[PDB]
């Protein structure tokens, strides 16, 4: 019903996360668009990237 | 944060020397805010104890999440996966960014949560959340069960760990 909550619901549904992380991305963001993208992007990477399990 | 980084440095640097020598430890729980080195020391501290011959393993938690979820069969990750619980030295990479999904918070998470606290074997944890912000996102429901459920988990993780916070 506004950006805001779209935001978070974008965030959501292509992390395939919890409300409470998207609202961290969001907050740690702080208002600058391009830096959640920038955000959004960089784990957005790391989770397509990373096995599940590494042993050493 | 140069202080947290001194500060965390030396609980790493302390509990691979422990490890090393044989000591009964208790892993890190390393939280704040995204890009401050979380993930990095969690695998500097698997390297250093890899050039001691010691074992360990860093499950990066959404991917451990999505692959039970989405199913398998046979491969790596079914292997891998037999050992995890029982690792001499796990690493939970993370945990906060998953998917929650009970079953696999209650029937995988919990009962290696449990395990590991009765037999004290270490557990370390990277997170964005803090312990109740975390305990907080475990609950995928304001329904009661799942209050407790997500409560247990939150404690198990608190006797496994000590809190570490790494600043912006
Ligand atoms: N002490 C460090 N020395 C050199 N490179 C680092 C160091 N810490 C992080 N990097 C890099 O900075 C980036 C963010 O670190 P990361 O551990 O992923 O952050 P987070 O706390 O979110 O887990 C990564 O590319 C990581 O490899
Ligand atoms: F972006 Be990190 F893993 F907190
Ligand atoms: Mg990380």
């Amino acid at each position: 019903s506004n950006a805001m909550m779209v935001t978070k619901e974008f965030l959501k549904t292509k992390l395939e996360c919890s409300d409470m992380y998207a609202q961290k991305l969001i907050d740690e963001a702080q208002g600058d668009e391009n830096r959640l993208y920038d955000l959004f992007i960089q784990k957005l990477a790391e989770r397509h990237t990373r096995p599940a399990i590494v042993e050493y | 944060s140069n202080a947290d980084r001194l500060d965390v440095a030396m609980a790493a640097d302390d509990i691979c020397t422990a490890i090393t020598n044989g000591e009964q430890v208790k892993g890190l729980y390393l939280y704040g805010p995204f890009g401050t080195g979380k993930s990095f020391i969690l695998g500097a501290i698997a390297n250093q104890l890899k050039s001691k011959k010691v074992r360990s393993t860093i499950i990066y938690l959404p991917e451990f999440i999505r692959t039970l979820k989405g199913g398998f069969k046979d491969g790596s990750f079914e292997k891998k996966l037999h050992r995890v619980r029982e690792a001499n030295i796990l690493m939970l990479d993370d945990i906060g960014a998953e998917e929650v999904t009970p079953w696999v918070r209650d029937e995988v998470i919990g009962p290696l949560l449990h395990y590991r606290m009765v037999h004290e074997l270490p557990t370390f944890f990277s997170s964005n959340f803090d312990y109740s912000e975390l305990e907080h996102h475990l609950a995928m429901t304001r329904d009661g069960e799942e209050k407790t459920k997500a409560a247990r988990i939150i404690e198990r993780v608190k006797s496994l760990s000590t809190p570490y916070f790494l600043s912006g």
